[PDB]
RNA sequence: AGGCGGCCGCCCCCUCGCCCGUCACGCACCGCACGUUCGUGGGGAACCUGGCGCUAAACCAUUCGUAGACGACCUGCUUC
RNA sequence: AAAUGGAUGGCGCUGGAGCGUCGGGCCCAUACCCGGCCGUCGCCGGCCUACGCCGCGACGAGUAGGAGGGCCGCUGCGGUGAGCCUUGAAGCCUAGGGCGCGGGCCCGGGUGGAGCCGCCGCAGGUGCAGAUCUUGGUGGUAGUAGCAAAUAUUCAAACG
């Protein structure tokens, strides 16, 4: 159904080839942390391309014509627009299907989050070379959010960690029943049927 | 004669028509669109209204350069026009299908208005005298009007 | 916006702010808040709105508005107005309107004099004007057939 | 081309987008910011130009 | 159930779309039948991808199914009594089909004559009182 | 009690880049992901579902609002293994980015 | 961009709420598909019943000028 | 280093989705192979409309142009159907049924009220999408421009 995608570690053009192929089938996906979104190259050329498609508009009317969005889900959600068949009632629809969002929304507070290896920095990058942060950009081209979102990705992060305390200390009592005895008739059968 | 829309019984149905009226079939459009689907004294206190100019008919598809009024956002609609004569021949036709109804014997308090139907009569020329001796149409645009009454019930 | 409380004792000028023709308006405004404003059940229900207001919210807009009864005006209408108050913690700018509502605000308890404040308003209607009064373009010379 | 007298030009870019205001009350845009420093203070009134 | 004629088989026909003429839906002058196109720059005539099929040869029926009634004979129009009495021999592959301008009161007279010969008729209760 | 149906999601018709065979559908039916994993499948019957308003339907015990065009899988489709079919009447093509049943009869296990 | 989850004290009750074994039946519809699902699916018009309640507002008309080509905008109307 | 904002097609891409060398698979054109159907040509069969009936094989694109066929069509003429009918002909309409590849045709349903068609031959003022085509009618424009040269009208009553 969802396909709830982290940001943290990915790239622009990857993880926007696997969106865009995976959203025309019909799984609704929704990248979620997209100020995270690596981007490959020097951060002086990746504001440099940006600042050249700002420059890109009509000199007749600026506003009928080229829009230019500063947030980064919103660079995500045309990022992913110029390569869906969006003038037509396909792209339109999977456009539709796709959601994006800066930062981690409440219902996906709760979900949990996918990472996909096949467009991460580190499976697809070399590692001494260089690259950027699509927040960091933003930030620094127009999408003035980072210290709200910055400080409510710290509130969840808190949240998350008195979360996983009280998870791995239930892991703990429950490992401690699977130490104690008399449950090892039925292990019988499943180490020998792949435990 | 015939009537397109026939209703579902003539006992319980007037019936009334005008032919070769000196109209215009715009204005008689727009207004037999404001009548349709009203009680008769609703349409006649707002023929009255529209004589007085205190509630227009809104110009919906014959609207090239029609100025707007305020009296027309009980259509939802922005523009909008008084039309005096259109007003008073429909008002006519509605006095002559009241009569009708009343010489078939009908409830005459509980009439609404069915079906009306307008369209274009055979027209008369005249000549405008323009420029550089050029004679050119001066044309009218007459009506045919029909409208089919029914009992509320 | 978190969520807005409105005082208790709300005037008839902001009540012909909110209606549109006081005349055929059968001044109907605010019964069940007041009414929420009496109850004692209703009461617990608007001071636990504070203590969430406390917790959440940063900015804190103050609703006011002015008496057009001192003014030799026509208008009778109350303009209401949310300023931002730039004090200190939420807490105590929270008890500082708690204390303050339903009250007034002069001039002299908030400006001073010699203080460099600007100035938000509405220019004239000149109505629809032409080019050279509206972008003060030279005009064309008196030779000019179709428009100077 | 190469209009030979370049002039200043006129009117503003800035003020272009204009319209009767909606708002007939002159709304303020942006208040001016915060600190816990400072006391406790409104920022805007209200006026009639005698 | 009527008269169950021979084996007849999957009758096709390759296409059924009557093909249509080029910019009759523009221009309501233009009647639907086709007429072949001689323009120097057409791009029917031309066969550009994405236009309309030109009819030619290829879209010929078989021999087999060919004049086939969807019932599985073939149409003979009749006047009257001779022409209805010279299909006693081919009556189960050649059906009757009476004529527009036949009264009802000679139509009843040829139907009843076919009922009577076996001949299928097209239009048995057409025209009646 | 169960589902009985493999997954599979309508991708396209059989296309070159500009024009279509509407005669062969794709099919990304879900779990094969290779050319050695879509052999199972070469045989496979499929049924697309889709609702009208009329009562067009089988005789399992009462009348509804479903309808089905039938059809089965030919042959394999590309190294990511994808699955080519022939259904008995042409797609609607509505079905693109939807779901495809691949039910288990008459393959050969 | 929140609505389900957790604790405490009782309630009409249940010790077959689950795995291992015995027993007998329920449509066994006699070769066939769209069957079983989060569905007490989304919204629209009405039908009869229980309790708790609700008793208005826009637009036109008129006036006004801080506004106006026409629309549009800001306004007044109580019997003190 | 060049003038509107813009082009490996764009999105994008750096352990490649760049570069050069290559391996195995994969996708399709009206191209190839097999098969079903139509037509042409060639060879041929039979003493079954001989101008008909089959059999085999290879081939089909095309402006200017040239031929063959048309049981495509219109008007009229002579033979011809013991033709059609006021119990409804020509004409016109049709979300009806069908045929032929196509020219077109047949039937059903609705108005109409007096002429019409099929085959074989014969003769044409014989087929329209154009020609700033001729005549006639009708839309968008459009309830739009325009009812502005020469100082000015106002109140009451009357026939109506
Ligand atoms: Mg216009
Ligand atoms: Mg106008
Ligand atoms: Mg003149
Ligand atoms: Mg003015
Ligand atoms: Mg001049
Ligand atoms: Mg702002
Ligand atoms: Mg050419
Ligand atoms: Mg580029
Ligand atoms: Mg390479
Ligand atoms: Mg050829
Ligand atoms: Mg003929
Ligand atoms: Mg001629
Ligand atoms: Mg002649
Ligand atoms: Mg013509
Ligand atoms: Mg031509
Ligand atoms: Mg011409
Ligand atoms: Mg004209
Ligand atoms: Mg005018
Ligand atoms: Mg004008
Ligand atoms: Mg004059
Ligand atoms: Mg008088
Ligand atoms: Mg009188």
């Amino acid at each position: 159904q969802v396909l709830v995608l982290d940001g943290r570690g990915h790239l622009l053009g990857r993880l926007a080839a696997i969106v865009a192929k995976q959203v025309l089938l019909g799984r609704k996906v929704v990248v979620v942390r997209c100020e995270g979104i690596n981007i490959s190259g020097n951060f002086y050329r990746n504001k440099l391309k940006y600042l050249a498609f700002l420059r890109k508009r009509m000199n007749t009317n600026p506003s009928r014509g080229p829009y230019h969005f500063r947030a980064p889900s919103r660079i995500f959600w045309r990022t992913v627009r110029g390569m869906l068949p969006h003038k037509t009632k396909r792209g339109q629809a999977a456009l539709d299907r796709l959601k994006v969002f800066d930062g981690i929304p409440p219902p996906y507070d709760k979900k949990k989050r996918m990472v996909v290896p096949a467009a991460l920095k580190v499976v697809r990058l070399k590692p001494t070379r260089k690259f950027a942060y699509l927040g960091r950009l933003a930030h620094e081209v127009g999408w003035k959010y980072q210290a709200v979102t910055a400080t409510l990705e710290e509130k969840r992060k808190e949240k998350a960690k008195i979360h996983y305390r009280k998870k791995k200390q239930l892991m703990r009592l429950r490992k401690q029943a699977e130490k104690n005895v008399e449950k090892k008739i039925d292990k019988y059968t499943e180490v020998l049927k792949t435990h | 004669v015939r009537y397109s829309l026939d209703p579902e019984n003539p006992t319980k149905s007037c019936k009334s028509r005008g032919s070769n009226l000196r109209v215009h079939f715009k204005n008689t459009r727009e207004t037999a669109q404001a009548i349709k689907g009203m009680h008769i004294r609703k349409a006649t206190k707002y023929l009255k209204d529209v004589t007085l100019q205190k509630q227009c008919v809104p110009f919906r598809r014959y609207n090239g350069g029609v100025g707007r009024c305020a009296q027309a956002k009980q259509w939802g609609w922005t523009q909008g026009r008084w039309p005096k004569k259109s007003a008073e021949f429909l008002l006519h036709m509605l006095k002559n299908a009241e009569s009708n109804a009343e010489l078939k014997g009908l409830d005459v308090d509980s009439l609404v208005i069915e079906h009306i139907q307008v369209n274009k009569a055979p027209k008369m020329r005249r000549r405008t005298y323009r420029a550089h001796g050029r004679i050119n149409p001066y044309m009218s645009s007459p009506c045919h009007i029909e409208m089919i009454l029914t009992e509320k019930e | 916006t978190f969520k807005t409380v409105f005082a208790e004792h709300i005037s008839d000028e902001c009540k012909r702010r909110f209606y549109k023709n006081w005349h055929k308006s059968k001044k109907k405004a605010f019964t069940k808040y007041c009414k929420k404003w009496q109850d004692e059940d209703g009461k617990k229900q608007l001071e636990k709105d504070f203590s969430s207001m406390k917790k959440y919210c940063q900015v804190i807009r103050v609703i006011a508005h002015t008496q057009m009864r001192l003014l030799p005006l026509r208008q009778k209408k109350a303009h209401l107005m949310e300023i931002q108050v730039n004090g200190g913690t939420v807490a105590e700018k929270l008890d500082w309107a708690r204390e303050r509502l339903e009250q007034q605000v002069p001039v002299n308890q908030v400006f001073g004099q010699d203080e460099m404040i600007d100035v938000i308003g509405v220019t004239k209607g000149k109505g629809y004007k032409g080019v050279t009064s509206r972008w003060h373009t030279k005009k064309l010379p008196r030779k000019t057939h179709r428009g100077l | 081309s190469h209009r030979k007298f370049s002039a200043p030009r006129h009117g503003s870019l800035g003020f272009l987008p204009r319209k009767r205001s909606s708002r007939h009350r002159g709304k303020v845009k942006s208040f001016p910011k915060d600190d816990p420093s400072k006391p406790v203070h409104l920022t805007a009134f209200l006026g009639y130009k005698a | 159930a009527a008269l169950r004629p021979l084996v007849k088989p999957k009758i096709v026909k390759k296409r059924t779309k009557k093909f249509i003429r080029h910019q009759s839906d523009r221009y309501v002058k233009i009647k639907r039948n086709w007429r072949k196109p001689r323009g120097i720059d057409n791009r029917v005539r031309r066969r550009f991808k994405g236009q309309i099929l030109m009819p030619n040869i290829g879209y010929g029926s078989n021999k087999k199914t060919k004049h086939m009634l969807p019932s599985g004979f073939r149409k003979f129009l009749v006047h009257n009594v001779k022409e209805l009495e010279v299909l006693l021999m081919c009556n189960k592959s050649y059906c009757a089909e009476i004529a527009h301008n036949v009264s009802s009161k000679n139509r009843k007279a040829i139907v009843e004559r076919a009922a009577q010969l076996a001949i299928r008729v097209t239009n048995p209760n057409a025209r009646l009182r | 009690s169960g589902r009985l149906w493999s997954k599979a999601i309508f991708a396209g018709y059989k296309r070159g880049l500009r024009n279509q065979r509407e005669h062969t559908a794709l099919l990304k039916i879900e779990g094969v992901y290779a050319r050695d994993e879509t052999e199972f499948y070469l045989g496979k019957r499929c049924a697309y579902v889709y609702k009208a308003k009329n009562n067009t339907v089988t005789p399992g015990g009462k009348p509804n609002k479903t309808r089905v065009i039938w059809g089965k899988v030919t042959r394999a489709h590309g190294n990511s293994g994808m699955v080519r079919a022939k259904f008995r009447s042409n797609l609607p093509a509505k079905a693109i980015g939807h779901r495809i049943r691949v039910m288990l009869y008459p393959s050969r296990i």
